[PDB]
DNA sequence: GGAAGCCATCC
DNA sequence: GGATGGCTTCC
């Protein structure tokens, strides 16, 4: 009805846009002939283009542009093992991307735009009378257009792969292998690219940003993503994957998947007296963040005392593990044990928390350090940790602070036992 | 052309230069007669980009001025 | 000051501390003009920049009442 | 599935320009499926010549050094590339983006065969060393023996050998060797309980993985929500898209003698734990197991906690 | 015919060559020499490009002069006291040259297996191994640092177990960049290479080179690949390759320096030996020698050698087996 | 036959970085342990001295600007308060073999280039260019601002074949002017050494030192740096392991000032040899391309259309070849 | 003839 | 920058 008239108006607008690039020599007559041919047989020209195009959710060309294989439109079932990530998690909000010729992509975009407005996007298969009455196509032209649209909506592919795919093995239980060819998902990454764009950009996002600059706290959330990596698809033109790669501009943001200490910085192990005093504190970036979190978690209440006690125990265990790991990294990172000039208490701690007695150290001092493990170094470290954690009489007067002191004592005892087992 | 954000002004420096092959310009952020920051920005920048280049310094100045001149509290 | 003998009218740069979208209150010139019962144009007359270039000083009463209504000075 | 009886440790492996991306969503450490494939290829190459089967992999990741740069105007980060040689026309090449990185990993392997019975542990350690010194891990060749000739020798350790406290003290003497590193295990149960918490809000599935690995900054009642460990995304494995295909039914295959599948990658959650927070070392071995009834292709670490 | 899938893995894997500096006549004590770091500095140049010449227009030229042009670059120099550069890398040889990693059809597989069995049974690797020992004898891997030097010295060491098997030293400037002569130590090295290429096992070497350059002069490590593609401010126009805060050369650059052996490209012979590639294309001249229009590219020579059994001469045999030992991924 | 698409040239005459040290006059023969001069900081009070835009010319605005001056901190370098002599030492390296490009496309093009430069070598040696280079080393042009108003400047030049001295020189760089090129036996001997180096007939490595007598505690001038933003510091200098230094390209630019053949005039003096020979100190280009005397037109008129220009213009083109750069499209 | 090759034009 | 072809366009 009105959709075919809108398609004819869009064809006339495309003819006017093709007449905007007009040549003064002979562009007028060619533009008039092209507009007449378009307004005559736009559907007859578009059926042969819609026969060429296929809708797809998994694509092989992002693996390599020179390879060609089977491209599949399929939503696999949800697996039995719970707690996973796949395409099965969403079914209602999918957006399929198509591979094909560029003028065919223009014809498919025109077919999708005619699919909007009315219910034509789902009714392109089941409609004869109103569609043929609106489009100006006849009964035979409408039947041929319905056949071409049912063909373009179909896959129409042969099962084959290429030599530049991955097609890896996976062993079977107690038996042989299968070949496993992976396909690049495109609808899933279009969805999460939309979600990541909405996270990084949006009125609510910038409003929460200026909120966290002004610390005005209206009921709202604020998300943030650190250290993404950016990948580029193909050469300069991105649409050769699909039109989804045209609207994503050939860009995919990658999530960080890193080991904890991936910035190998130099160690300030050396014998500074104030350096030894600060190393007894041990102010680091992650250690400073943990100390800030522990200081912020001091003023809590006891209504969530189960979850609060669990979070406090997890934070204390993480702090103890980070301290032990930093001590081990400082020890093994040390190439040799040097006699520190004026390392005030640094020698008393580094009798055990420092490296083995090398040629720079005395053999009698090494035997004396092997005679007595650093239990007093553990006591000084527990004292520095208890001084780092802000305490008050509310914890002394309350039973929850006594339980937190008992948990800190158990953690300090475990750390002293782990130190004394390796020590000596 | 200057940009005015309240009592603050952002002016360019009247003769650019080429850094890394691209033309640039120096900008200065003023608070009355007192100059606060200087950056070097390329051309093809809209005024919104020049705004949020300095927005953070503006916000920090607001935070410090709010904390310093806070009124007294009785209890 | 509250004493009329020592008061002087503010300049445009001081007046931009409270009025305008860049100011710390974050109130517009139109809303501040409606807060004083004036037109937008007569209020824009105040914030031109120099009195030679068609600019008038604000009154004592309008200045103190405007500081009252914006929640800056109590002005009893 | 099975409990290994002997634990063999590869001390410190120095790898250059291994694959960094290893997934269509992440770009950090390579996949544990590469480690399962490496120990399977180590079994197929030489481990059948001494009557052992090998089950699981342990990794510790001493150091990380990737060739990544920041393009001086933004908070993201861009990859370094290499120059492919010329096309025959001499114009240029098709630019494809890859990620190189340098690693430092210790490999912990379990054993089930007649370990000390057919031959002592020293000679089988030396021969599996000389076997391992000629391969690649994830596209990255092993740099050979250099002035680190001190971590050259390995040692096999019997799992249930000795008493229980003797096994405990042998475990402690072994974890006194792997000091600067972190093991990596699956933590799907944390994802289960967290998904159960946010199911009270709404029933979304991938958001549980998405929201648990960002820095959410909470509104004041200006604070941050905390997760207690080093929660890192990981590729769980594969789910198939197509049924099983015949060894000749698909064209241009690698080998025309093995059935074929078309799969999609499955993603999960991992965690970097200290070596001194675990009780038994048999909790950190990566076994590759298959479910051919569905598309389930899984590597994991069962019997962890 | 040949299969749809064909792939070879790389043999002769090198390492990233790290750089360090020190003084001459102490190179035997060069186990602790300090590294060479990368710094930054600022440069200001003028316009010296060929302009469009329809915009010469002297007023606009004087206009474009008076806006200055500033960049930030990287640099790497020796210290003011040292006068010698030390480069060190390792090299692992594998053996098992013929076998591919992938083949779609087994008939081409065992046909290739038997024809390379014939080729190894006809003659040994001694030509290729002699040329490889030449390319390690002269220091081609010191790409620009070799140019204009004063005295170059190489040290090659055989490593069987954790100790040295055997040592070698040379004077790399006496061996030219031009031809391939013979030498007893070089032929012993070629014997080691031919044994290592024979599938016998992993042969391991550590190579260390030295060069008298001067005090405080500059060295040349590798560069990086950065794409601009951005509205933002200009980045630094040069960045160097560093490994753990020390200057270094890429592995593929020295690997490309090693395989410069082919003197049988049909165009001429005065331009010198080049690297071995399928339809061998240098990047320095931007031109592909051994055009596939001629029957001297690698694919047609192989398809005549194994499929149609038309065996070319020994030079093309050396060429195709060098392209086999280079590795690659073939197919349709 | 046309010009190639790409064309690259390495540079001969590679210098080092020049660092400074201080000490006393008449102890300059013991100058091997003189301590380096260092870079410190100090604070300066800026004042209003620019022109005004005719809107900022109200007297109230001017006095209000006078009332609040801005503050800055700035790097500086001085001699010690007891020493009075500045020592600058660097290392020059002459390469030779200047005809060949390092990158090319058309083989006939580079063959024509090679026979052109070979014919130039056969007609005249490098004696004019080497004479002018040894002149620029004789006077201390590389002492850029430190030469200005100096009391007396002496320079030792030293030849290094193996790790020891081959032959030395010494000069009075104030006796040699800045304007003209004279003759001297030691100077032409050094020029013959440089010409032997430039022909590829043996490699030459030199180290140069220079002593300038200035005064107690006065200011010296190292090279500068680039500041993109500040919030604080406004001027920084250049240093290598805490010693004041000059950029190497500054020394190279001070070495190539030999061009006395630009068509405009002769009262200005020699300039550096550039394509479209320009000076940033004056913002003006000599050898405009409208006149037929820039480098590119002279080059492809010598090679493609085979017009050998005048002999001193051939000196200019060969000097542009020695400096090296990026040519082509 | 048929293929391949190049160029071309589309998006 | 991959895809499809259309008149040329060889041999």
């Amino acid at each position: 009805q009105e959709l075919r008239q809108f398609i004819e108006s869009f064809i006339q607008e495309r003819l006017q846009g093709k007449l905007d690039k007009l040549h003064p020599d002979e562009d007028d007559k060619r533009q008039t002939l092209l507009a007449t041919h378009r307004r005559e047989a736009w559907l007859a020209d578009a059926a042969r283009r819609v026969g060429q195009l296929q809708l797809v959710t998994h694509t092989l060309k992002p693996i390599h542009p020179d390879a060609r294989g089977s491209n599949l439109h399929s939503l696999p079932q949800a697996p039995g093992q719970p707690g996973l990530a796949g395409s099965h998690e969403l079914g209602d909000r999918l957006v399929s991307d198509v591979v094909g010729n560029a003028a065919a992509l223009d014809v498919f975009k025109f077919l999708s735009l005619q699919y909007q407005g009315k219910n034509l996007l789902n009714w392109l298969t089941e409609d004869s009378a109103e569609a043929v009455q609106a489009l100006s196509d006849n009964a035979e032209q409408a039947r041929e257009w319905r056949q071409a649209f049912i063909g373009i909506t179909a896959v129409k592919g042969a099962p084959a792969s290429h030599s530049l795919a991955k097609q890896l093995y996976f062993p079977l239980p107690g038996s042989g292998y299968h070949l496993l060819a992976p396909l690049f998902p495109t609808s899933l990454v279009h969805h999460v690219h939309a979600l990541l764009r909405e996270a990084r950009f949006g009125d609510a996002a910038k409003a929460a940003r200026e909120a966290r600059s002004r610390q005005e706290s209206w009921p709202h959330g604020f998300s943030e993503y650190p250290n993404l990596a950016i990948q580029k698809f193909g050469g300069t033109k991105p649409q050769n994957i699909s039109q989804l790669n045209s609207e994503r501009y050939g860009e995919n943001w990658l999530l960080p998947s890193l080991p904890p200490h991936w910035q190998r910085q130099d160690q300030r192990a050396p014998i500074r007296h104030s350096s030894v005093f600060e190393h007894d504190f041990g102010r680091s970036p992650e250690v400073s963040r943990l100390t800030r979190t522990l200081q912020r978690l001091l003023a809590k209440t006891r209504h969530n005392n189960f979850t609060i006690r669990r979070y406090r125990a997890q934070l204390v265990g993480q702090i103890c593990d980070e301290a032990l790991q930093y001590a081990a990294r400082l020890r093994e990172l040390e190439p040799g044990w040097s006699a520190t000039p004026g390392c005030q208490l640094h020698d008393a701690e580094q009798l055990w928390l420092d490296p083995l007695r090398a040629q720079t150290d005395e053999t009698f001092l090494q035997r004396r350090l092997r005679g007595d493990w650093p239990a007093e170094v553990g006591n000084r470290f527990a004292n520095w940790l208890n001084r780092a954690v802000s305490s008050d009489s509310q914890i002394l007067g309350s039973p929850e602070a006594a339980q937190w002191s008992q948990e800190l004592s158990k953690e300090l005892t475990m750390f002293k036992e782990i130190l004394e087992d390796e020590r000596d | 052309n200057a940009i005015h954000i309240g009592p603050f002004s952002i002016t360019p420096a009247a003769r650019g230069l080429h850094y890394g092959g691209l033309p640039h310009h120096q900008w200065t952020l003023y608070y009355g007669p007192r100059e606060m920051a200087i950056k070097t920005l390329p051309d093809s920048y809209t005024s919104s980009e020049v705004r949020d280049e300095f927005s953070d310094i503006i916000a920090e100045f607001v935070i410090d001025a709010r904390h310093r001149y806070a009124p007294d509290v009785l209890e | 000051t509250h004493d009329a003998e020592e008061w002087r009218p503010p300049t445009s740069w001081e007046l931009r501390h409270v009025v305008g979208e860049g100011s710390f209150t974050g109130v517009s010139g139109a809303a501040a003009a409606a807060l004083l019962g004036m037109s937008a144009t007569n209020f824009r007359k105040y914030t031109a920049g120099d009195s030679a270039a068609n600019r008038q000083k604000i009154s004592f009463a309008a200045w103190h009442y405007l500081l009252d209504r914006l929640g800056v000075k109590r002005a009893s | 599935v099975t409990d290994p009886e002997a634990l063999l440790l590869l001390p410190r492996l120095s790898i250059q320009n291994a694959n960094a991306i290893s997934s269509p969503l992440t770009w950090g450490f390579p996949s544990p499926g590469a480690f399962t494939g490496f120990v399977h290829a180590l079994q197929r190459r030489v481990g059948i010549s001494l009557d052992i089967e090998l089950d699981g992999v342990g990794i510790v990741c001493h150091r990380f050094e990737a060739q990544i740069s920041q393009p001086a105007g933004k908070r993201t980060k861009v990859f370094n590339l290499t120059r492919n040689p010329l096309n025959r026309d001499g114009s240029t090449a098709a630019i494809v983006e890859e990620g190189r990185a340098h690693l430092e990993v210790s490999l912990l392997l379990g054993v089930h065969g007649d370990g000390l019975d057919d031959h002592p542990a020293q000679e089988i350690a030396r021969q599996v060393q000389e076997q391992a010194g000629a391969m690649r891990l994830a596209g990255g060749s092993i740099l050979p023996w250099c002035n680190e000739r001190f971590p050259a020798p390995n040692a096999e350790l019997l799992m249930l050998g000795g008493s229980d406290e003797q096994r405990r003290k042998n475990q402690r003497r072994l974890t006194r060797r792997l000091l600067p590193g972190f093991a990596l295990v699956s933590r799907e149960a944390l994802l289960q309980q967290h998904l159960e918490t946010l199911r009270t809000t709404l029933p979304e599935a991938t958001t549980l993985d998405a929201l648990l690995d960002l820095c959410r900054i909470n509104f004041e009642p200006w604070q941050v929500r905390d997760k207690p460990g080093w929660l890192v995304p990981i590729p769980a494995g594969y789910n198939a898209l197509s049924p099983l295909y015949l060894p000749g039914e698909v064209r241009n295959a690698r080998d025309r003698e093995t059935p074929l599948r078309f799969v999609e990658n499955l993603f999960g959650l991992g965690e970097w734990l200290s070596p001194h927070r675990v009780a038994a070392l048999s909790d950190l071995l990566w076994y590759h197991h298959a479910e051919p009834d569905k598309g389930l292709y899984r590597w994991s670490t069962p019997r962890f906690v | 015919s040949t299969a749809s899938v064909l792939a070879f893995e790389r043999k002769l894997d090198p390492s990233d060559a790290l750089m360090s500096a020190g003084a001459w006549a102490q190179r035997d004590a060069s186990q602790e020499w300090p590294a060479v770091t990368v710094r930054e500095k600022s440069v200001r140049g003028t316009i010296s490009n060929r302009l469009k010449t329809k915009d010469r227009d002297p007023a606009k030229l004087d206009a474009s002069i008076q806006s200055p042009n500033l960049q930030t670059v990287d640099v790497a120099n020796l210290p003011s006291d040292a006068d010698t550069l030390k480069v060190r890398f390792t090299l692992r040889v594998l053996g098992g040259a013929g076998t591919p990693s992938a083949c779609n059809d087994a008939a081409y597989r065992d046909k290739l297996l038997q024809t390379v069995a014939t080729y190894v049974n006809e003659q040994g690797f001694a030509e290729l191994a002699r040329r490889y020992a030449h390319n390690l004898a002269n220091a081609r891997f010191l790409w620009r640092n070799r140019v204009g030097a004063e005295a170059v010295e190489v040290r090659i060491n055989h490593i069987r177990q954790g100790e040295v098997a055997r040592t070698w030293r040379f004077d790399a400037l006496a061996i030219g960049l031009r031809d391939f002569k013979a030498d007893a130590e070089l032929d012993a090295l070629a014997e080691l290479i031919a044994s290592g290429l024979s599938g016998s096992g992993h042969v391991l070497l550590e190579v260390v080179a030295f060069a008298r350059i001067g005090d405080g002069q500059e060295v040349f490590p590798s560069q990086e690949l950065i794409l601009d593609k951005g509205d933002k401010k200009g980045q630094k126009s040069k960045t160097l390759y560093s490994v753990r805060d020390a200057a270094a050369i890429h592995s593929q650059k020295i690997g490309n320096a090693l395989r410069t052996i082919d003197t049988w490209y049909p165009d001429e012979d005065g331009l010198g030996p080049i690297a071995v590639e399928p339809y061998g294309s240098v990047t320095s001249q931007g031109k592909a020698y051994r055009q596939p229009k001629q029957k001297l590219d690698f694919y047609t020579l192989l398809d005549n050698w194994v499929l149609r059994d038309e065996a070319p001469a020994v030079e093309q045999q050396h060429y195709v087996i060098a392209n086999l030992i280079r590795g690659g991924v073939f197919g349709e």
